[PDB]
């Protein structure tokens, strides 16, 4: 409990780690503003090495050495009362190559990384003939896969009436051993509800959602 | 191109019923469909997007319903204030396009 | 948080050009696309151009040369041109933000510029 | 029993791959074929289910000619010879039948005689990188990452019509050998829209029945 | 954290060093030295910090808002206490400029 | 010859050290740019914990950490033919309090140091009347001193004949262990020409003066 990092210090009391193996003055707990999880809501992303470079310390280090490699530890916590109910599910998927809204094109940088801001999903389709967007009907989860099966990579479950947290511990996962971290991002985070929030009147209507992440061992 | 039809022209009922309206599109939205509401001498606001998830200042009185072409919302008990205009709106492909906008009297 | 505000001439000439600037707060432009929508009371709503959050734009269909939406990103303002002013643009205009929750739709407004355009 | 269910039984198997035809006298007529594993669609799901592979190729032609409709005087020629053209990534491109690149040094090619066995050939794993990917998230254009490409192959004859013109078809096959899989995925549900991404259309997740009893 | 027993919820303490800004954002004060304090897991959070006779700010952020149940009050109270760490060590005395 | 220190590199082939006693990223060969010495010339003064203030990353330190403790090295170096004459005076003073030109006020700041810019003497009174102006004045020395007294502190002589250069290292002098190094310059740097340049027609009428800063133990 109340592990501390450089000038930040985060307390808990399970953890999962990468596929099985183990990964200065920035190994700071970055904490990325909440999202609110409503009733009716659908489900958000971030990319991974993108949200960081924009806002940190760790970003003037991005735009000093572009090449690195990194390796990466996440904390996802959401705080609620026993009152309410849902089931959320929390998995890191590697190279999560979307596909676009329009057949023939490519969807352009704004839409696919939100700089430490969470892009979100909807439960419809898009339409297609007016730019470059993201196909981001979640029941294909974006990549032309049946959601269900998403359970291979490494991820964690979140379930509202015993658990309440998750950490991940992902490695470095790439093909070549050094490229640059502007035209390549190697980790995406999914956070999806499954089983929707509900609860009865009186309560509070939404639950906050944080996501706590530190890098580790960052070369350059 | 794609149009929207709202139907009715306008209705006058009184305070407390469970009254309905519906307007139809043309093709296949897939539930792409956003209510709008607006009073005398001021701006629109958004109660249902997605053509059945309610916004967040919203009451639990409204409701919307409907798949594929015809698409309806629901206000199950009015009051003083739930008159004004509605208007559907789809938003599947550019060129957006609205509802004709309906009326309430509230006699 | 304030929502964004705009200001219109209200007054112009036949067949000239018009600029409304609509100032935003709250938010930055980099997540938010606003949408261009005239009231009217002849017509009724119509939707007039969307420039989206990744600088790309688009336009209405009978509109097509006599518009030109832009914006700015540091300064947070957004610019559009309507061209050749006829008469038939009696109408109040409206500055609104979408992607309510990534849906295209228009969460919030301005407070509305009514034009017209004879002497 | 599990050794038909290893990562080697599972990849070591054959495809018509591609599939086409050129004639002698056109002066356009060579075919041409760039190296890529999304050509064919049900070979394709077998290789996204992993993300990062490493394996040498394999490669064989099958070879026929048909003759075409000439003048007359009883036509008849010898054996046909063909020469097949490997350029690696990064090396010249011919334009015609009669182009430099052919008579070029460091492009291995092949020649083969109708008649006998098919000319196989063998590529290592080329590549900078240590291995290499079926996905990938970001530019290099979006989601193309050069480093994976493999080089392309290019067939002409190498005689002259000397009484009735013979055009030619010609089947590459296809077979990886060797292959080490990493970090799987899941299995791909909709359909395939265009070669070169993985652009989609929505669809359900799978057929219904009439209720939950 | 004096309030209820159901109701949770998250906050920042950030301090700032002496020359450095105050912070005006909820962002820009996760970036100097700072700590997130949970509400639900522990009820009393500690921090230290030199103190020597602008010159430094302590403010205090949300995280997020205060989830709570149904039929529970919402608005909680939070107290504040001082203590010295370790020793201090003064010097020459003088007389209190508390009185008249 | 040819000392390194992170990514610079001075070239050499005698040393004075302070009073007897010897004293991370930063640690660089700072340059200042050089000075013309004509014929008339006068004379020149750093402040010293200001004129590396305002330029370097060290300065990026200052702005950060304000009171620290450094010790210095001090390359002084000028380039000139056989043909030339003359003889300059190195001396690196400590707590340099110098007088206002009128006698009632007391200097600017702006007058007082030029970062990283040299401020020059002159061989004449100044005028009073008229502004914060230090008083200038060369056969005084600024501090109402006896100019040829001033070899009391670590001096270093360059005579144009056999000489060439100087090198100077200089403990940390203050009376409390920290300080803030904004309102308090405890050395200076002084380069004053006794015997001045001459030289005969068809040589360079100058011969430029280049003076190369490093510190040594810097603490925060």
């Amino acid at each position: 409990r109340s592990i501390t990092l450089g000038n930040s210090t985060i307390t808990t009391q399970n953890v999962v780690v990468g596929y099985g193996v183990w990964p200065v003055a920035t190994c700071r707990f970055y904490t990325l503003e909440s999202v609110q999880w409503m009733k009716n809501s659908a489900g958000w992303w971030w990319k991974l090495p993108d949200a960081l470079s924009q806002m940190g310390l760790f970003g003037q280090n991005m735009q000093y050495h572009y090449l690195g490699r990194t390796g990466y530890t996440i904390h996802v916590q959401c705080n609620a009362s026993k009152f309410h109910q849902g089931c959320l599910l929390v998995v890191c998927v590697p190279e999560a190559e979307m596909g676009c809204s329009n057949l023939n094109n490519t969807p352009e940088f704004s839409e696919l990384s939100g700089g430490d801001s969470a892009r979100m999903f909807t439960d419809t389709q898009v339409g297609e003939s007016n730019a470059k967007k993201v196909q981001t009907a979640v029941w294909n989860a974006g990549m032309g896969v049946g959601v269900g099966n998403l359970t291979i990579f490494p991820h964690q479950w979140i379930n509202l009436r015993t658990n309440n947290s998750a950490t991940l511990v992902m490695p470095y996962i790439n093909s070549v051993p050094m490229d640059n971290m502007f035209r390549h991002n190697n980790l995406t985070l999914m956070i999806i509800p499954f089983v929707p929030l509900n609860y009865s009147e009186g309560s509070s209507p939404y639950v906050p959602i944080t996501v706590t992440i530190a890098p580790m061992c960052a070369e350059y | 191109d794609i149009q929207m039809t709202q139907s009715p022209a306008s209705l006058s009922v009184s305070v407390g019923e469970t009254v309905t309206i519906t307007c139809r599109a043309s093709e296949n939205v897939y539930r792409n469909l956003a209510w709008y509401q607006q009073k005398q001498g001021k701006s629109p606001q958004l109660l249902v997007y997605a053509a059945t998830n309610l916004a967040d200042g919203v009451p639990s009185r409204f409701s919307g319903s409907g798949s594929g072409t015809q698409y309806s919302l629901k206000i199950n008990s009015l009051q003083s204030e739930d008159f004004g205009s509605y208007f559907c709106q789809h938003f599947w492909s550019p060129v957006f396009t609205f509802g004709a906008g309906t009326k309430l009297e509230l006699k | 948080q304030v929502q964004l505000k705009q200001s219109g001439p209200g007054l112009v000439q036949p067949s000239q050009s018009l600029s409304i600037t609509c100032t935003v707060s709250g938010f930055s432009l980099t997540n938010y696309g606003v949408h261009w929508v005239r009231q009217s009371p002849g017509k009724g709503l119509e939707w007039l151009g969307v420039i989206w959050r990744g600088g790309s734009t688009d336009y209405n269909a009978a509109f097509m040369s006599r518009l030109s939406i832009t914006k700015d990103n540091s300064k947070s303002q957004v610019f559009f041109k309507m061209n050749s002013l006829q008469a038939d643009d009696t109408a109040i205009y409206y500055c609104a933000k979408g992607d309510y929750y990534g849906y295209d739709a228009m969460d919030s407004w301005g407070q509305g510029t009514s034009v017209t355009v004879s002497r | 029993s599990r050794s038909e269910s290893s990562i080697e039984n599972f990849l070591c198997r054959s495809a018509c791959v591609y599939y086409a035809t050129y004639t002698n006298n056109s002066k356009k007529g060579f075919a041409e074929w760039v190296i890529n594993t999304r050509q064919v669609a049900q070979l394709r799901r077998k290789l996204e289910l992993f993300t990062y592979l490493r394996f040498d190729l394999e490669l064989t032609f099958v070879i026929t000619s048909a003759q075409q409709p000439s003048t007359a005087s009883s036509v008849d020629a010898p054996v046909q010879t063909h020469q097949i053209m490997y350029v690696p990534p990064g090396g010249p491109v011919p334009t015609k039948v009669k182009d430099y690149a052919w008579q070029t040094s460091t492009n291995p090619s092949v020649f083969w005689t109708e008649g006998n066995a098919p000319p196989r050939m063998s590529i290592p794993f080329i590549s900078i990188g240590n291995a290499y990917s079926c996905f990938y998230d970001g530019w290099t254009v979006y989601g193309i990452n050069t480093l994976n490409n493999m080089g392309t192959l290019y067939m002409r004859h190498v005689n002259e019509a000397g009484q009735g013109p013979i055009k030619s078809t010609v089947r590459i096959y296809f077979k990886p050998k060797h292959v080490k899989a990493w970090v799987p995925r899941p299995p791909r549900l909709c359909q395939y829209e265009k070669q070169k991404n993985v652009n989609f259309s929505p669809i359900g997740v799978t057929t219904s029945r009439t209720d939950i009893i | 954290f004096c309030g209820s027993a159901m109701a949770t919820g998250k906050f920042l303490l950030a301090y700032s060093p002496p020359g450095a800004g105050v912070p005006k954002n909820r962002k820009d004060a996760m970036l100097g030295t700072h700590v997130i304090w949970d509400v639900g897991l522990q009820s009393s959070c500690v921090l230290c910090v030199p103190w020597i006779s602008a010159a430094g700010y302590v403010t205090c952020w949300y995280q997020t808002n205060i989830v709570v149940p149904a039929d529970v009050q919402s608005s909680c109270d939070i107290l504040c206490f001082v203590s010295a760490c370790n020793d201090f060590s003064v010097r020459m005395l003088k007389d209190t400029p508390f009185i008249r």
